[PDB]
RNA sequence: CGCGCGCUACACUGACAGAGCCAGCGAGUACUCCCUUGGCCGAGAGGCCCGGGUAAACUCUGUCGUGCUGAGGAAUCCCUAGUAAGCGCAAGUCAUCAGCUUGCG
């Protein structure tokens, strides 16, 4: 049988994101830090509207 | 009006443009003096022209029939093989349209398919609302009159080829309740001769057939390019 | 009475009619040939042989229709005639490229009866028509030899007959009782 | 500011703010139209900034 | 992020008092290792699962060579555990 | 006739499935099942619009290939279409 | 001083118009004929009170039939009910009541539902 | 006892411009195995080379086969 | 950062081209998706013209054939007839709701 390798990232977690290119985990992480830092603010707005 | 300075506006013109790699179509722009108000002058035309308007190297028509699209495809099965069978890969009567094609994605889908489209003179009343904004409003690709009208009502069949013939290189003529047009005459690739013709015979028709209360009505045709100025022409 | 004959040529069968004489059919479903095109006495599903060792069975309709019934890889070597049974509609016959002609019904998965006792390739076969003659098989071989069997006891052939040729045709007459062998110049 | 669309009752109104920001800050604020038409801002609209 | 072995949680395990003998997953990679290298894996007529005590159900595809060593099965292990899958 | 294709007209004998394959001689192998396999009332095609899951037991009165094609439709995505259940249970007769 | 009777077929909103007068052996539906109007595999629920009928009493007969709303479905449900019903009616009003009681007893012994609609209420298991 | 086999050999995996892998399918699946030809490509190469959509790959000539090659380096010297 | 609730993508229940055939709720002189390259008539503010960014479904007939072109673990929750599930169309009703809500077939 022609047997494969299994692909898997040695020193595991899930709490960190998984890519080569650090220019699109990069770009991901500030899109996903901005979303974060935009809803933070919206939240404290609202509430002191309320 | 002298088609000489037709000719000095148009070479200056096109070396305006240049100074594939054009690929601009060039038009008039007609003005009138006075208000339009009938909706029969409203109606579009077309202007056959001495050098029509489409090359016809790999261009394929939509045909648009409003009563038994069976018997108009069966047509065009039946008629001319050298030509038309080559180009003709739709016909759709007017209740096939309104039937399939309502969506966004589907008169897209039509648009980006077909090259030019021509219609039958009792459809395009109905078609701006038949076809999409996105297919009518927005550009030049846009139905062209061709007169299929005399079991359904139609001419004969050498007449019906003849007019599709004339009709697939016309100039096509819409006219707007405001007072100010324009019309395509051809590209920039093109001789500022074949040029010159067109605006003239344009010229022509178009004050003589369209435009009512004709040289009296007229104003202004200031030759003009996509994006450039406009030379005049009859002030 | 029906309006359709087969005939195969290469790697696609064409399903002609009989009135208008047009290939009606072209089926090319087959990867590398198709040996005989034989259809069915009721006259509605296709057998077909091809050169890689199965034979596919698929229903035709009056029109264009290719569904494919059943298929066999059993004889892993190609399989030059396979014909249906005169009387029963779901019995046929295969006569393949290395040593077997083997009987098949339609709805199992496997050869119902197994003969064996040519030493050539085995390529043209027949049922043997008659009120009596209900279960004989005719088949030639390229080892000119004729063997007709009979089907209630697979073991060797009831009659053989020694020729002088590599037999290419067989057919019975419809009396049942005779027989002609085409082999070679005679 | 400007009415976009137009419902029954809930209109969305276009040039007036520049970000769900000044919307979240100005929620609840008793709107008014020309005519007379009073009105309450409900909602920061997402898809038009 | 380690699979619990006897190698480094052993005090943890001698501390909580619950079964040091159990939690060891060297048996499991023992065995693995020998149907995947025995032949009638690579002949093609092996099929292999594990179950594991939280109820986890994992099939192992004969096409896989797995990882010779405990640390690289240890981390392949974990990351099976938590993606559900593990891609070639 | 008052307006019948010739198929039908055909077979205007008796009450054929997909009026092709008769009821008559039918037997059930099982003398258990002779009760809750239906063959008695015969139908035409399995689309029949009956209330078999008002109560306990009245699936036992819907024809056998009523039941066949009810279920037939079943996954998630086969849910809603029964036109698309007699197709699948006329071509497997067929 | 005609013999026309007009009869309608309800299922969810498809519902059917059905007028039946002397003639000659014609049932149309929407101005095209039975054999065309369905989907392909439904026509054999069309063809049902013809065939539980009998050809003969629809030798005489010509049906005229309109539907409108519902789906596919349920126009051919309401189209084999006003077919029924029809025929029935027809028998009632200008052949003998043996006749009628006749074909009520062969249609309720095959299907009540091609003379009497039954609605869907809303009443599970309180 | 001579029958032509003349082409009965033509279940082989034939060799082209890019790819050295292309069998019989049919004519117009077996362009869409080079790369970066695509599906309604293949079509459009086929009504210019007089070659009908009917035929295998395998089942064309010496003359046939070369005729696809060169139209698929310049597709602007056949009109398009 | 975490959690679910919706939404989307994930192929046999396939893609392309045709043919045919089905709803119901919906009518305030009221509704409009941007913003711009140019030119017309504009002393000036604007208006024009030309470019750039009544269903789905279903049924029937043909053309091609599995090809990063892969239906969700432990748990946990809900559901018994026009119910589960698929599908579109319409409205936006002083609270809630456009990242959606509620009707209707």
């Amino acid at each position: 049988i022609k047997t494969y390798i299994p692909k898997f990232e040695d020193d595991f977690d899930p709490d960190k994101h998984y890519d080569p290119n650090r220019e699109r985990a990069e770009l991901a992480k500030l899109k996903a830090e901005h979303k974060r830092e935009r809803k933070g603010a919206l939240r404290e707005l609202r509430k002191d509207a309320q | 009006v002298d088609p000489d300075q037709t000719l000095k506006a148009c070479k200056a013109l096109l070396a305006h443009i240049k100074k594939t790699v054009a690929e601009t179509p060039i038009w008039l722009t007609l003005t009138t003096k006075k208000h339009i108000h009938d909706s029969h002058r409203l109606q579009p035309g077309k202007i056959i022209l001495p050098h029509p308007l489409n090359t016809s190297e790999e261009i394929s028509v939509c045909l648009i029939t409003a009563d038994p699209q069976r018997f108009y495809k069966n047509a065009v099965a039946d008629e001319f093989p050298e030509d038309l069978r080559a180009k003709i890969g739709r016909v759709i009567d007017i209740s096939h349209l309104k039937a399939k094609f309502k969506a966004y994605e589907a008169q897209r889908k039509l648009f980006s398919e077909h090259d030019v489209f021509l219609a039958d003179t009792r459809i395009i009343n109905r078609l701006p609302k038949a076809l999409g904004k996105t297919f009518y409003k927005t550009t030049t690709k846009r139905p062209i009159p061709v007169v299929l009208m005399a079991n359904a009502n139609a001419r004969p069949i050498p007449e019906i080829v003849a007019e599709i013939r004339k009709a697939i290189g016309a100039a096509l003529v819409h006219l707007s309740p405001s007072t100010n047009t324009a019309i395509k005459v051809g590209y920039a690739n093109w001789e500022p001769e074949k040029l010159a013709a067109n605006i003239e015979t344009v010229i022509r028709e178009l004050v003589e057939r369209f435009v009512p209360q004709k040289w009296q009505n007229v104003r202004n045709f200031y030759v003009k390019g996509p994006e450039t100025a406009a030379l005049p022409i009859y002030q | 009475t029906n309006d359709l004959f087969a005939v195969t040529a290469g790697p696609r069968v064409e399903i002609f009619s009989i009135r208008k004489r047009e290939p009606l059919k072209t089926i090319g479903r087959f990867d590398s040939e198709a040996h005989c095109g034989e259809i069915r006495p009721d006259g509605r599903v296709l057998v077909a042989g091809e050169d890689t060792g199965r034979m596919q069975v698929f229903d035709v309709g009056q029109g264009t229709r290719a569904v494919i019934l059943k298929t066999w890889h059993i004889h892993k070597q190609p399989v030059w005639v396979t014909k249906w049974s005169p009387t029963e509609l779901t019995t046929l016959m295969s006569c393949s490229d290395d040593k077997t002609v083997r009987l098949w019904d339609l709805p199992s998965n496997d050869p119902t009866r197994l003969f064996t006792g040519h030493t050539d390739y085995v390529r043209c076969g027949a049922f043997m028509p008659g009120s009596a003659n209900s279960n004989l098989l005719v088949s030639g071989s390229y080892d000119e030899t004729v063997r007709v069997w009979d089907a209630r006891a697979p073991g060797g052939a009831v009659m053989t007959f020694k020729h002088a040729d590599p037999i290419e045709d067989v057919l019975p007459l419809p009396s049942g009782t005779t027989l002609l062998a085409a082999s070679g110049n005679a | 500011g400007t009415p976009w669309k137009i419902f029954k009752n809930t209109a969305f109104i276009k040039d007036m703010f520049n970000s769900s920001l000044e919307i979240a800050k100005f929620e609840g604020a008793a709107i008014r139209t020309v005519s007379g038409i009073r009105g309450q801002i409900k909602r920061a609209l997402s898809k038009p900034e | 992020y380690t699979l619990l072995n006897s190698d480094e949680h052993i005090g943890i395990m001698r501390k909580m008092n619950r079964d040091i003998s159990d939690a060891r997953p060297d048996i499991t990679h023992q065995c693995l290792l020998t149907l995947l290298d025995s032949p009638i894996n690579k002949a093609g007529k092996l099929q292999i699962y594990i179950q594991t005590a939280k109820g986890v159900l994992i099939e192992v595809s004969p096409t896989v060579r797995i990882p010779r060593t405990f640390k690289r099965f240890a981390g392949l292990m974990v990351q099976l555990l938590h993606r559900l899958s593990i891609k070639g | 006739y008052d307006v019948l294709p010739k198929e039908v007209l055909a077979e205007v004998g008796s009450v054929k499935l997909f009026n092709r394959w008769s009821y008559d001689d039918i037997e059930i192998r099982d003398i258990s099942l002779t009760d809750y396999i239906q063959i008695r009332a015969p139908v035409y095609i399995p689309h029949s619009a009956g209330r078999y899951a008002v109560k306990r037991f009245r699936k036992a009165n819907c024809p056998i290939i009523e039941r066949l094609t009810n279920s037939l439709m079943m996954h998630g995505r086969n849910n809603g279409k029964k036109l698309m259940a007699v197709r699948i249970v006329a071509h497997a007769f067929e | 001083s005609v013999q026309a009777v007009q009869v309608f077929g309800k299922k969810k909103n498809a519902t059917a118009v059905a007028r039946c007068v002397q003639g000659k052996g014609l049932i149309k539906v929407n101005g095209k004929p039975l054999k065309l109007f369905a989907p392909e595999i439904l026509r054999a629920k069309l063809y049902e009170p013809i065939l539980i009928l009998g050809t003969d009493k629809f030798a005489d007969v010509d049906i005229r039939i309109r539907v409108a709303g519902g789906g596919h479905t349920s126009q051919v449900y309401a189209v084999r009910q006003a077919i029924a019903k029809s025929i029935v009616a027809y028998y009632a009003k200008y052949v003998d009541e043996h006749s009628k009681n006749l074909l009520k007893q062969e249609l309720i012994q095959f299907d009540r539902s091609l003379l009497v609609a039954d609605p869907r209420r809303c009443e599970p298991k309180k | 006892s001579l029958v032509s086999g003349e082409k009965t050999n033509f279940n082989h995996i034939l060799r082209l411009l890019n790819t050295n892998v292309d069998g019989k399918q049919k004519v117009v699946y077996a362009l869409t195995q080079i790369k970066g030809v695509g599906r309604r490509y293949s079509n459009l190469v086929c009504k210019k080379a007089d070659v009908d959509l009917k035929k295998r790959a395998g089942e064309l000539t010496s003359e046939e086969l070369e005729r696809l090659v060169t139209i698929i380096q310049n597709p602007l010297a056949y009109k398009i």
